[PDB]
């Protein structure tokens, strides 16, 4: 049972899923039927949602992710799809602004795997 | 010497007629709307007056000096009206020599309002 | 120009303005001695203008086809038009043309409320041409004013496309004086507008789009506009020649 | 610097032709004033 | 009375008559976005809940950081009315607080109650439907400039939509780091002791709850602003006609007055 | 007026009277009036506005032998109900039919408004209880079908509740049962003209009202005769 | 009308319509050069409407006690009740009774408005058995129109009057050519002040007027003879009243 | 109406009542359209005090009994100028409007005020 | 007339006329028309009162022998521009200058109401395309705010999108005040007098690069070189 949730629209609501992959502060690792009941932080990267053998994965803005005693799971994020996602002005008059701005580093980090 | 202390206050008197056709709903107030709505609603209680009860040109000049300068703000808006003859009893009794002083010249000089503007403030406060 | 229409030959008579020659009649009824009216004006003068007005008529066949065609001016007080003269005159004339002052500063030249300036007539007297591509032209703009108020948030599609459409349409009706336009250059003005070719150009080049746009086709496509003014019709391979040329234009 | 910060700059990377509402959480206007016993500080934006 | 008085008396009620109805179409039309973020939130405050449900957080055994929510603009009805008296209540049993203060117009009755209280207020933000990116800012100066995570309990206060015609003053709570990590049922989760992930999680639903209480407060704003201005519109109604009648009294009385001074002075 | 009185004083029959426009009559009375030399009364119509209108009107009456019936345009000047010009006619005036361009708009011939034309006679005493009640109702549910105008255009549809939605069917096929193909704008419009009688209009409503042709489309409604008009057209829509 | 009343007798004058009178009065005025006044009428056009209304009052003892009644009617023009002419009559006639076009085309009528209707002799000219029954009822409805205006948050108490005047009224909706005994509309008056209806839906509020009409018909004939021949209620019946009406 | 004739506190409170009554009517069209709610509450507290000194300056005439059904009470002047007083002092701010609806002096308020309470 | 008449045909040189005031005439005519026995008009005015002001101001114009410049003063009854006297004074004027009791009140001196003050030497084969150009311009920016003030008095500015020049009217309208030396005993104010071409281009850059200063700057100043030196001193 997966409950994929945003601000503005809602994915998934107690609907009955096989298998998840969360990209977890730690390792991306897919969350099992009966997983243990756990409360990790999401850092940007690929949702992978398994219904039944059919694929689907979405891009996650960074959330918490949370497996509940009744081996539910709350995935949520700012937004989230693959199919509906270049940006370089950020290396040089981002990157290199450093006098938001100090701390102008993480989105780098963000766009390189995007591509991927 | 009424010319000094009354520069442009008709203009800015029909200035504040203005200002509360947009205060009525409760917005909050800027800069160069609260400092206006506050002054110009206490220059009206200031212009107030009794029947029967003429006031000369040295007792209009204190009075409103002390509202177009900038000095009657402090003061609470129900204390305004009392303001007017408890202001004009200090100075009949103090700064006494200024009063004669504006019946007899007539003319406001940079020597007399150097010293009008000292004696105010000193009743604004005690 | 009554003596035009009795010979077979048509005439265009201007009254500037009636508005004068009532407060004329006024003065000479009111110093003879006559029963004053409604505001001093004796009692027919809404037979003086009747009279006058009714005259202008287009004759039938049968004697010469001549028409004598007349358009009163009345020059009305802060705007009211429930007045008695202004009132009396348009209960008689066949359509009205009004002008706002307030389009006037605006910018809108003529300052025309088609709110409520009418034809009576109207469709039956105007060039097949031109009513072919301006039909709806007389609608969008009537909604487009209602919803021109909205302008003070946000935009659905509905009235996300109308807002954008008279927004242009209006600046396109900008004429600056003594430059009339042949309807064989209205045409192709009017069908970029209603059809929607402008839509997406900038306002501040829309005024100087008319020029270039019209020199492009006198020059170019020189045999599309002699045969709007020929034929005063637009045929189904003509008006579909005109799109082409107009979405010609669009690109450069 | 906080989390949510560190979420806000991902969220502004994923506005990357058909994204319409989606233009509406792009950006915001913002002011914050602090306050004093009320009196308050200079209005700056976030 | 006067010729011209109750014409233009007249235009200044007839555009406004149209005026509060063109409004209440924009609020009405703009009743779509509020069903939907309404709904969008609450889902993702089930999810985000459910782990404080399981956990069992609640607030531990004087400070206190009060959050008011509500917009700058008007013209709504008593939303900005009612929570605000939701706030001084609730306020008067602890005096011993601070308000940060959401919107102008509930910094009103705040500024009045209790002017010392509010410690900061944000400008300018009623107007839209609520974002993430506006929360989170937010909630990061509410973090920084307030130091929320000295306090012992935090309350944000908003407006919870119960029906299409009718508002609810709301109270939600908000727990600090140390709350959570010392929850009754919160070992019941594994979680690596290292990670600051109970201080992360804070800052985190420090702002998504004020997003989900801006979002039914936003939306319960604008469901009560078509209310508020299609009571207006028929309230117009009662004048265009009303002073439309006296119009027509006085034109009538103005043609025969202006006529019979000419009657009689041609009498001679 | 002379010319109708004849056909019914002579003939029996019923006389139609047309007077277009009825305000110029009023009009002309007080030019006629003020060159007279009498003093203009108020807001300058004549003295003689009483009588002179009811000398005019009270002939358009129904006699033993027949009777006359006028169809009057009225203007109204300035959109004022209270001027001495309609107040004084009005008077006179029995039932209304306004053409508004609004209904034309929708494309509706005639372009007759069911809101605003009302009439003195629409009285159960006089049409019938039976006419009556089913006019009520007829009129009744066009009235909440125009307040529904207003969530309709922004919501959809689906906000109909089963009274809600059940009502606004009948109501988009009876505003176009309502128009008619008359038989002279036939050599114009090609359509053959139907003249819908009383005994059937009453009849053909009410079966709708109870809801016994929800099943027939709402094109099949739009330029028809009678009811049974309606039948055969449900079925040459179908093929 | 002035011979019933000189031979001590009882006639009912009714004018309509007094507004087309005064035009009427205008129109020869003018013909004879007689000044214009307010709205072009002449100034004795108070004196035409004074002589006139006052000819109709009630007669001394040794003079016969004939009284004559009359009832003017005047056509206002937008319900402007502010105009020459309908504020003269009313200067004349000691009440009025307004008829409000917003009120029937709701339905309510006859469309009295209670806030501007009056009669300047309640008791003095009402049947005592009403006079109980109907507690100041004019000041309840008058005031009950604030409720069902500044209303459209629920309330309990001033919203509880809302349910009554609702029912009240719309028990008032009485038909043309259908006039009702004094013993017929005093049941109704007192279901009323204390709200004996509340219970029945707006839909049958009419109907339970045609049957408490047939309960009395032989069940209670007993109490229609009694307010039929006295015209005035006693303790006695002031509690015979409470049990008949309360088994509905 | 001088505060030689009447004393001060007389045209005090008469003047206070005025006031008032102007504010209350300078925004007849704003209640009329917007509602209270957008009126602030400086203009709210004198808004409704307002309201009630209006229909608290209504009074049954003996006279007018015989059509009226209220009996009327006559108030002396006395009784009258402290009363109204109160009212502006803000000492029956809590009192519904319909208690002052016809009637006689402020002991005959807070009789109608609570037999209209339970 | 008759005296500067003859300084236009006799003497051949250019005159220049001023009449106060002109609206006394036909006043002093509406008093005697009754007296000499007339049937009054409407307003109860005088019968002959186009013809009147005809036979006037028909005589101050400019022929082949001489030119005549005329500025006269009209006053207007009641502030009510629909009086039969400035009605008929206005078709007779090639250029005006309205003067309305609400412009004055803002502190705008001269109190010249910009929207009904109209010369037919707006041409642009007149005055330059450029001079036309700018002074539609201003036209444009004003009158929105007549009709979209509703909005201002309601909300305020705040849902205006539109709102660049909305803002503009509260700083044109400021800068078309100019200070008089005649009127000395009224402002004390020293008075400034900007020639043709300066007005133009100053206008020009302002319709919004002068849109920093709000408020005062512009306000009873010269030219453009003025309101540099007087947003120096920050007020």
């Amino acid at each position: 049972k997966l409950q994929f949730a945003l601000p503005h629209e809602t994915l998934y609501s107690g609907s009955e899923v096989t298998q998840v992959n969360l990209p977890a502060k730690s390792g991306r690792i897919g969350v099992l039927a009966n997983h243990v009941p756990t409360v990790e932080q999401l850092l940007p990267g690929v949702v992978e949602v398994m219904e039944g053998s059919n694929s689907k994965k979405f891009f996650i803005s960074g959330g918490f992710a949370t497996v509940q005693p009744d081996s539910q799971l709350c995935v949520t994020a700012i937004e989230a799809l693959e199919s509906f996602s270049i940006k370089n002005l950020l290396a040089e008059a981002k990157k290199n602004v450093s006098s938001e701005a100090a701390e102008a580093a993480i989105q780098v980090e963000v766009l390189e795997n995007l591509q991927s | 010497a009424l010319k000094q202390v009354a520069g442009s206050l008709k203009l800015f008197l029909a200035q504040y007629r203005e200002v509360a056709a947009f205060a009525q709903f409760g917005s909050d107030l800027d800069a160069s709307t609260k400092q206006t709505l506050v002054r110009g609603e206490r220059l009206t209680q200031l212009l107030k007056q009794n029947q029967y009860s003429p006031l000369a040109t040295e007792e209009q000049v204190p009075l409103i000096y002390a509202g177009v300068n900038g000095h009657l703000d402090g003061i609470e808006l129900s204390r305004i009206g009392e303001f007017e003859s408890s202001f004009l009893s200090y100075l009949k009794s103090n700064h006494n020599e200024l009063l004669t002083e504006i019946r007899e010249k007539g003319e406001l000089s940079k020597e007399l309002l150097a010293s009008l503007k000292s004696a105010t403030e000193s009743f604004v406060a005690t | 120009g009554e003596w035009f229409r009795d010979n077979g030959k048509h005439a265009l008579i201007v009254y500037d303005d009636l508005s004068k020659q009532a407060v004329a009649y006024r003065q000479l009824s009111l110093l003879l001695r006559r029963p004053p009216g409604r505001e001093a004006y004796p009692g027919d003068v809404f037979y003086l203008h009747s009279r006058l007005l009714e005259r202008a008529a287009k004759l039938s066949e049968k004697e010469g086809s001549g028409s004598l065609t007349a358009l009163p001016v009345i020059e009305t007080q802060g705007g009211d038009v429930s007045a008695y003269i202004p009132t009396n005159v348009i209960s008689i004339t066949d359509g009205q043309i009004f002008l706002e002052a307030e389009l006037f500063y605006k910018g809108i030249r003529p300052a025309i409320n088609v709110g409520l300036s009418v034809s009576r007539v109207g469709s039956a007297a105007q060039v097949k041409a031109l009513k072919q591509v301006a039909g709806s032209l007389k609608l969008f703009l009537a909604q487009y004013r209602e919803v021109a108020a909205f302008a003070q948030s946000d935009l659905d599609a509905s009235t996300k496309q109308t807002l954008v459409r008279g927004e242009r349409l209006t600046q396109l009706l900008k004429q600056n004086q003594y430059s009339p336009l042949a309807t064989e250059e209205q045409v192709p003005l009017i069908y970029a507008g209603v059809n929607g070719h402008l839509d997406g150009i900038e306002l501040s080049r829309i005024g100087e789009f008319e020029s270039s746009f019209l020199s492009y086709l006198k020059s170019n496509h020189n045999e599309l506009l002699t045969e709007i003014r020929e034929k005063g019709e637009l045929s189904k391979e003509l008006l579909a020649s005109l799109k082409s040329a107009t979405e010609s234009f669009v690109a450069t | 610097i906080s989390y949510a910060a560190y979420l806000n700059v991902a969220a502004q990377a994923i506005r990357s032709e058909l994204q319409t509402s989606v233009l509406n959480r792009s950006q915001t206007d913002a002011f914050y004033t602090q306050y004093k016993n009320a009196s308050e500080p200079t209005p700056i934006t976030k | 009375a006067t010729l011209k008085e109750v014409e233009m008396r007249l235009k200044s009620i007839k555009n406004i008559e149209k005026i509060t109805k063109t409004m209440k179409i924009v609020a009405s039309t703009r009743l779509s976005k509020a069903e939907k973020a309404k709904i969008s939130a609450k889902k993702m405050d089930e999810a985000e809940q459910l782990f404080y449900k399981n956990a069992e957080t609640k607030n531990l055994d004087p400070k206190e950081l009060i959050v008011a929510i509500t917009s700058d603009k008007g013209l709504c009805g008593s939303i900005h009315s009612q929570l605000a008296k939701a706030v001084r209540r609730h306020l008067n049993d602890q005096p011993n607080a601070d308000i940060v203060t959401i919107g102008d117009k509930i910094k009103m009755q705040l500024l009045r109650t209790h002017p010392n209280n509010i410690k900061l207020s944000i400008n300018g933000i009623g107007k839209d439907a609520p974002t993430f990116q506006e929360s989170a800012l937010i909630a990061d100066k509410l973090l920084s400039v307030m130091k929320a995570g000295t306090y012992p309990k935090i309350s944000i206060f908003y407006n919870d939509p119960v029906s299409s015609l009718s508002f609810e003053p709301s109270e939600k709570p908000i727990f600090n780091a140390k709350t959570i990590e010392q929850s009754p049922s919160f070992g019941k989760f594994e979680i690596d002791t290292d990670a600051n992930v109970p201080r992360d999680l804070f800052e985190y639903t420090l702002a998504n709850q004020m997003l989900t209480a801006m979002a039914q407060g936003y939306a319960a704003e604008i469901s009560a602003r078509r209310n508020a201005m299609d009571n207006a519109s028929k309230n117009a109604g009662d004048m265009i006609n009303r002073y439309s009648i006296l119009y027509n009294r006085t034109r009538q009385a103005v043609i025969t007055n202006e006529l019979v001074d000419i009657i009689t002075g041609a009498s001679s | 007026l002379t010319i109708a009185e004849y056909f019914r004083d002579e003939e029996g029959q019923d006389v139609l009277l047309f007077i277009d426009n009825i305000f110029r009559f009023t009009q002309a009375g007080s030019e006629v009036s003020a060159l007279l030399g009498r003093i203009p009364s108020a807001v300058g119509y004549q003295p003689t506005l009483a009588t002179d209108m009811g000398l005019l009107q009270e002939r358009i009456t129904t006699t033993k032998k027949g009777s006359v019936t006028s169809v009057q345009a009225v203007y109204v000047p300035a959109d004022d109900l209270t001027d001495p010009a309609p107040a004084t006619t009005f008077a006179h005036l029995d039932a209304t039919t306004v053409l508004s361009r609004g209904i034309s708009e929708l494309g509706i011939y005639p372009a007759v408004d069911p809101l605003d034309s009302k009439s003195r006679l629409l009285d159960a005493a006089v049409v019938g209880q039976e006419h009556y009640d089913v006019a009520s109702k007829v009129q009744e549910t066009l009235q909440t079908y125009k307040s529904l105008q207003d969530i309709i255009a922004i919501l959809g549809m689906d906000e109909l509740s089963e009274q809600d939605k059940l009502t606004v069917e009948r109501a988009r096929k009876i505003q176009r049962f309502l128009s008619q193909p008359f038989a002279v704008a036939e050599v114009f419009t090609g359509i053959p003209g139907k003249l819908v009688r009383l005994k059937d209009t009453v009849a053909s409503f009410k079966a709708v009202l109870e809801g016994k042709y929800d099943n027939i489309p709402e094109h099949a409604f739009y330029m028809v005769g009678g009811i049974e008009d309606v039948v055969a057209k449900a079925e040459k829509l179908a093929a």
